[PDB]
């Protein structure tokens, strides 16, 4: 484990902050489950509860931001930097085709509110190069 | 043909009757049943409202978490989006 | 202000029956019973007041035309509450000023009705508004008023 | 007034009063009121019901207007223990008294409330809150669904 990078430092904060639904500075299972999808992590139901069980030394099933920060931190660095990539690919692929087309890209471009061939050599392989 | 005008009194006892039933029925037949009738409509209300409240709390949360979840993936791309 | 058909008929129905001799007039004797049928119990002399008043000869007979009017205006000046108040007494046979379980038990059978004591208890328990398990007059008036 | 009442709770009071005004004068007598109180789940002793109408009448007679019903009840509801209320709602979901809301259960409720939902969606509901993982919602899981948000 390294000193965690600033760029990722914010992402953690943003995750926690952006997805505290009821806005009580804690996350509970439901919030925690969505909070981690923002950092790419998608863990088994069992697993998630497991975590809340571990760091809720507070009693009554919640997670302080500090604990949260500590955790996702190790997860981000200790993560296969290619699994990071793998999920990203899995997410553009709505139709589960195997190759990203524009109906799965403008799909994103639009869902946030030129250079078509830019990084095209014709898949997961061309991906990592970016 | 036969009989007296003690029958005038056999006609009071009878008039007092058309009124006994009258007030007995509006008491019972009409008025007292509403104690059972609406008593039920009361349970049925309570009940329905009880359901509605809980169900609406259930479903809208589910809706939020779905809707949030699909925004978390949205979010997670926005970093890698700028290459 | 105007008589109901039930009322209009009542009058006629009464003056029809107690006119023993079909002759179209009621004498004092006939009248006394006529008025007691329609519910009125006047002093004997006041009944004579009537006959004589509406009577242009030493005849002492009352025409239907006169009965209708006298009775008619005696029906309208009727206090709505008097009917209710006189209704209570038919249930309160014992005349205790309160209506009992056994009172109603007597009514129901007399009105050809099978109802359990819970059905009857229910009837009182609902309107008994002081807790004594019995219906005084005020409460009975209430039942009736709207 | 105070801790502002819920939109679902306002409609509670209205609907109740509106449904038990047996005539629609905007008023409720003892009888009209006793049932209206059961409907908000507030069965009182008879005495205290009469006591209440009196209390609210300087104008002589024996009634209550929406205006004041809407308030007496208003605080009657707030004073309400939220836990007993959920507990009760649970029972209604569980027709068959099995101890857990199954999807047949939830479906029945959802049809009963005139919603139309795809089973994929009923399963969505159950999944999100089925923390013990057995694909039905038990009491404690239901409580948490309703706890506050
Ligand atoms: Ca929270
Ligand atoms: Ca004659
Ligand atoms: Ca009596
Ligand atoms: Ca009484
Ligand atoms: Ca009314
Ligand atoms: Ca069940
Ligand atoms: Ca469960």
């Amino acid at each position: 484990n390294s000193e965690l990078l600033e760029e990722q430092k914010q992402e953690i904060y943003e995750a926690f902050s952006l997805f505290d639904m009821n806005n009580d500075g804690f996350l509970d299972y439901h919030e925690l489950k969505v909070a981690m999808k923002a950092l790419g992590f998608e863990l088994p139901k069992r697993e998630i509860l497991d975590l809340i069980d571990e760091y809720d030394s507070e009693g009554r099933h919640l997670m302080k931001y500090d604990d949260f920060y500590i955790v996702m931190g190790e997860k981000i660095l200790k993560r296969d930097p290619l699994d990071e990539i793998k999920r990203a690919f899995q997410l553009f692929d709505d139709d589960h085709t195997g190759k990203i087309s524009i109906k799965n890209l403008r799909r994103v471009a639009k869902e946030l509110g030129a250079m078509i061939e830019e990084f095209d050599l014709d898949n997961e392989n061309e991906f990592i190069a970016i | 043909p036969l009989g007296s005008n003690e029958e005038a009194n056999r006609f009071a006892n009878q008039a007092k009757l058309r009124v006994q039933e009258a007030v007995f029925y509006i008491w019972s037949d009409k008025t007292l049943k509403y104690s059972q009738m609406a008593n039920d409509e009361a349970e049925s209300f309570r009940n329905t409202w009880l359901l509605f409240r809980s169900f609406q709390q259930w479903i809208t949360l589910t809706q939020t978490f779905k809707e949030q979840s699909r925004l978390a993936d949205q979010a997670f791309l926005n970093k890698m989006f700028r290459k």
